[PDB]
């Protein structure tokens, strides 16, 4: 088949596909010796028409191409620069519609180590030289997923640990001697775990808290934001950059609020307003009108807690 | 009466169903709120209610029941007024800017109004970055607060960042107090001039003319370098840079030298610079 030019693709698949599912992969690079990146795009395509019939809704296809760049992130990592540079292109369409069990799936299947072997030399500035525009992007937009990623991880398990306070002791009024003191023994057990399950929170909220500073103020440019200049034209990837900033950035924000409002932070709400109209950021320019106004009656509410606690609006003494 | 029965209950309905139907009561409501400074109209003495404290933010109540009510333009005014009052508390001026600029960014202003509110802040935030800058060696020399301290101005930056307590100081610490003097007002009221020698002699001052072997030993590799920093190639741009650094003194120079003491150890590369610095010109 290698002899004529035609199969040069399908017969590696088939005698390779078989054998996947060693030796046969040392006969399969045998074969080879007798590009991916491009067929991958090709398929995309052919999902995203898929000629006469298209699903409405999915299906499998979206997860397949998942799989698919999972899988060849695993074959790279044992192309992993095509690889990743896919990867990030399917968890951008899987972050746009939330669907972050769906991104974490793919970004596992990219081997932990592959940002460290793309890499063609040791000396960070010599890096850059040979590194491709569209290279030190992929890397820096993989990391920008990963904050992205690991600040709902903290954020659910943080949210999941909110919702389980312990419960006050049930009184039972009228009480025998009995049930009073196994009614002593409940109450003070009580006055033990509701100040572990603040414990707990505070450690949780200090960590949440972390990861999505990491986002709002990402380094070296803000989130989702290229700092490599010099890429060949990208609109599909450069509009995508533009809407996850407009999806995430908000909503990272009012998840924050809430957050330092629910563990009493009241001070610290306030001071997302220096961090969203921020000059070096630039924030403000990433929400709608109306979603700015909607962070502004959110720090009214931290304000009049504060109010009630005997300090100004800012929480700084009277 | 009815207007304080209005107002110990949570019916501004009422209160606006009172003026909808009356000759002239919302200049009496008005008055009769003022004279009742703290007694009535009051959203802290209120707890149906929000609603009516908040026509209860009719006029004075806007900051609260405005935020409440979704007023962000209002809330932008009122927070660049507090804003501008601000003296006590340099990190409480600065927030409330951000407050305002946040305000008035999530407000519904024309294109056109929200231009014209960004860069009138812009300014704001352009004079207090002077103070924001304060290096972290004079403040604590001056043992001052971090946060719960006042701000700065071109001439407390300028001498900032020059005194002898700025250990560290290189061609940026003074290129940048050179850049502070288009921001000073009255300039020959306060002395442009005398502050343009002050500098340029601490800049000799700190790079320490001093002789090895019987030789010259050029330290002036601040002042060498700053006078390669005020060129920007402008012969490029159109500026008139041939004949364009007569701002620094000669003669008026070593009658300051004079008073540090030091006009034998640096008077003999001081013209010698000065020569490959009539041809650099």
């Amino acid at each position: 088949v290698s002899h004529l030019p035609q199969e040069l693709a399908i017969s590696q698949y088939a005698v390779f596909l078989e054998n996947i599912t060693r030796c046969l992969e040392l006969a399969k690079e045998a074969g080879l010796d007798v590009k991916t990146v491009v067929e991958n795009t090709r398929k995309k395509d052919a999902g995203e028409f898929a000629h006469h019939d298209f699903a409405p809704a999915l299906d499998s296809g979206t997860s397949e191409e998942d799989r698919a760049k999972i899988d060849v992130i695993d074959w790279l990592v044992f192309q992993r620069a095509e690889a990743l540079k896919q990867s990030n292109a399917i968890m951008r369409k899987f972050l746009a519609s939330k669907k972050h069990e769906a991104a974490k799936e793919v970004f596992a299947k990219i081997p932990q180590d592959s940002i460290a072997e793309i890499y063609s030399q040791w000396e960070e500035q010599a890096m850059d030289s040979a590194l491709p525009a569209e290279d030190d992007n992929a890397i820096r937009e993989h990391l920008c997923i990963r904050a992205y990623l690991e600040s709902h991880e903290a954020f659910n398990e943080w949210f999941k640990h909110i919702n389980s306070p312990p419960q006050k002791p049930t009184l039972v009024g009228q009480a025998s001697f009995t049930e009073k003191v196994a009614h002593e023994h409940k109450e003070k057990k009580y006055e033990m775990d509701f100040g572990i399950w603040k414990g707990h929170l505070d450690a949780l909220t200090s960590d949440v808290k972390e990861k999505i500073y990491n986002v709002l103020l990402f380094v070296d440019g803000g989130w989702m934001v290229d700092v490599r200049e010099d890429t060949e034209e990208d609109p599909e990837r450069s509009h995508q950059m533009v809407l996850l900033r407009r999806l995430c950035l908000p909503m990272m924000c009012f998840l924050l609020h809430t957050v330092l409002h629910n563990t009493k932070q009241y001070k610290d709400c306030l001071r997302l307003a220096d961090i969203v109209s921020s000059e070096n950021q630039k924030l403000y320019t990433v929400f709608s009108k109306t979603e700015m106004r909607n962070l502004l009656q959110k720090l009214r509410e931290s304000s009049l807690m504060l109010l009630d606690l005997q300090l100004d609006p800012l929480g700084y003494e009277i | 009466l009815v207007q304080i029965c209005e107002m110990t209950d949570n019916q501004s309905r009422l209160q606006r169903y009172m003026t909808l139907f009356a000759e002239q009561n919302f200049s009496d409501f008005l008055f009769r709120w003022y004279l009742e400074k703290g007694k009535r109209g009051k959203l802290l003495s209120q707890p149906h209610g929000q609603l009516a404290a908040f026509l209860q933010a009719h006029d004075h109540l806007s900051w609260l029941h405005e935020l409440n009510s979704q007023e962000f333009e209002k809330a932008h005014r009122t927070l660049q007024t507090l804003a501008n009052m601000e003296t006590r508390y340099f990190c409480k001026k600065k927030t409330l800017l951000g407050l305002s600029k946040l305000a008035a960014l999530a407000s519904d202003f024309q294109e056109d109004v929200l231009q014209e509110k960004v860069e009138e802040i812009a300014e704001q935030e352009h004079f207090l970055l002077h103070q924001e800058t304060l290096p972290k060696k004079l403040l604590e020399e001056k043992q001052l607060d971090l946060n719960a301290m006042p701000v700065l101005a071109p001439f407390q930056l300028i001498q900032l960042y020059v005194c002898e307590e700025n250990k560290r100081a290189n061609e940026n610490d003074f290129m940048k107090a050179l850049d502070l003097l288009e921001y000073i007002g009255d300039d020959s009221e306060v002395d442009v001039e005398e502050l343009k020698l002050e500098i340029l002699c601490k800049a000799i001052k700190r790079d320490e003319w001093s002789a090895t072997d019987g030789k010259d030993d050029p330290i002036e590799a601040t002042k060498d370098s700053i006078f390669v920093k005020v060129l920007q190639n402008l012969l490029n741009k159109g500026i008139e840079l041939k004949g364009y650094l007569p701002k620094a003194e000669t003669l008026l120079q070593s009658e300051e030298l004079n008073s540090l003491k030091t006009n034998s150890y640096f008077e003999f590369s001081l013209k010698a610079n000065y020569e490959c610095y009539m041809k650099m010109q």
